[PDB]
């Protein structure tokens, strides 16, 4: 009943060609089709009948496959054909193939900021670990506070991937007690990136 | 040139209702069925249900069943789709899609811009802004879903990421959003941050400053 697509995740680069996959775990009737979705908006129609391109869709999509593997393929990637893609036959929906630009690794900047007093009058502190601007965007954030490590009580958030630098930012907030917080000196959040050689820590103390 | 366009967004307490509607135009109303697909943030695609419109007739999903109900209007082009007996993890984007194929399988050429329909037990609030003195702004307890965040009213769009929220344990909503600047001009050049969460009518200027 399921349709299974693969890779998760595909990373190329503008020009090569992508070959997404949608297998069927019952031998099904070959109507399938393909959709593109991008952030904030519908899903639209590329591929139907697993290989007739709809109503102005480049002819560097194509589709193919029948009975239980299905492709679609796109031929020369261009920067605007990379979003999510479901394949659907009938009321059956594939997981979706996440499609980015893969590009030069880059380091993340990595910023730190303290609570501000005014959430500090309000008896809450929230600690912000900025990293701006890297690729890939599989990255590990860990909070030292007095140099132990820290789970639990935190949350992250990732940007979708940039269109005119192609990289991705995250953003992680601990959050404690203003009283949770004054118990410790020296708050950090450790960064492990590819494009780092060592993993990168930025601290600040609770003075000054 | 096919157009669906739905109501706007709702919120809902669990246990209660809701009703989207979805207008079409552009093509015969009562000659495609209309399809209902919704997606949960973050997560894919999935099937509700179908109408003909001109028959009235329905086909629910077997999840839905029972839950949802789904009517038409010809005279004024409009479908609907009502939900009832809500739970937290029904908060998605609800869509309307037609499907112009007679034969072989469901196609679906045209879609609406969707409808965020938000299921929490928390009730609405404005957002506490907090500054981060690289710099930018915590907008931090706030429900529900969304708020703009621009800088100098939008006279700064360089540099700047406002990242997606992220929902706190206490059902409240919180993000952040930076901008980079050139150190030279923080003594001089202000940076305001300008948060608007329209739910509560809430709009907040925040000066942040080293």
């Amino acid at each position: 009943i399921v349709l299974t697509q693969s890779p998760a995740t595909l990373s190329l680069s503008p020009g090569e060609r992508a070959t997404l996959s949608c297998r069927a775990s019952q031998s099904v009737s070959s109507y399938l089709a393909w959709y593109q979705q991008k952030p904030g908006q519908a899903p639209r129609l590329l591929i139907y009948d697993a290989s007739n391109r709809a109503t102005g869709i480049p002819a560097r999509f194509s589709g193919s496959g029948s009975g239980t593997d299905f492709t679609l393929t796109i031929s020369s990637l261009e920067p605007e054909d990379f979003a999510v893609y479901y394949c659907q036959q009938y009321e059956f929906f594939g997981q979706g193939t996440k499609l980015e630009i893969k590009r030069t690794v880059a380091a993340p900047s990595v910023f730190i900021f303290p609570p501000s007093d005014e959430q500090l009058k309000s008896g809450t502190a929230s600690v912000v670990c900025l990293l701006n601007n890297f690729y890939p965007r599989e990255a590990k954030v860990q909070w030292k506070v007095d140099n132990a490590l820290q789970s639990g009580n935190s949350q992250e958030s990732v940007t979708e991937q940039d269109s005119k630098d192609s990289t991705y930012s995250l953003s992680s907030t601990l959050t404690l007690s203003k009283a949770d917080y004054e118990k410790h000196k020296v708050y950090a959040c450790e960064v492990t990136h590819q494009g780092l050689s060592s993993p990168v820590t930025k601290s600040f103390n609770r003075g000054e | 040139q096919v157009q669906l366009v739905q109501s706007g967004a709702e919120v809902k307490k669990p246990g209660a209702s809701v009703k989207v509607s979805c207008k079409a135009s552009g093509y015969t109303f009562t000659g495609y069925y209309m399809h209902w697909v919704r997606q949960a943030p973050g997560q894919g695609l999935e099937w509700m249900g179908w109408i003909n419109p001109n028959s009235g007739g329905t086909n629910y999903a077997q999840k839905f069943q029972g839950r949802v109900t789904m009517t038409r209007d010809t005279s004024i082009s409009t479908a609907y789709m009502e939900l009832s007996r809500l739970r937290s993890d029904d908060t998605a984007v609800y869509y309307c899609a037609r499907d112009g194929w007679y034969s072989s399988g469901w196609y679906f050429d045209s879609w609406g811009q969707g409808t965020l329909v938000t299921v929490s037990s928390a009730s609405t609030k404005g957002p506490s802004v907090f500054p981060l003195a690289a710099l930018g702004c915590l907008v931090k307890d706030y429900f529900p879903e969304p708020v703009t965040v621009s800088w100098n009213s939008g006279a700064l769009t360089s540099g700047v990421h406002t990242f997606p929220a992220v929902l706190q344990s206490s059902g409240l909503y919180s993000l952040s959003s930076v901008v980079t600047v050139p150190s030279s001009s923080l003594g001089t050049q202000t940076y305001i941050c300008n948060v608007n969460h329209k739910p509560s009518n809430t709009k907040v200027d925040k000066k942040v400053e080293p």
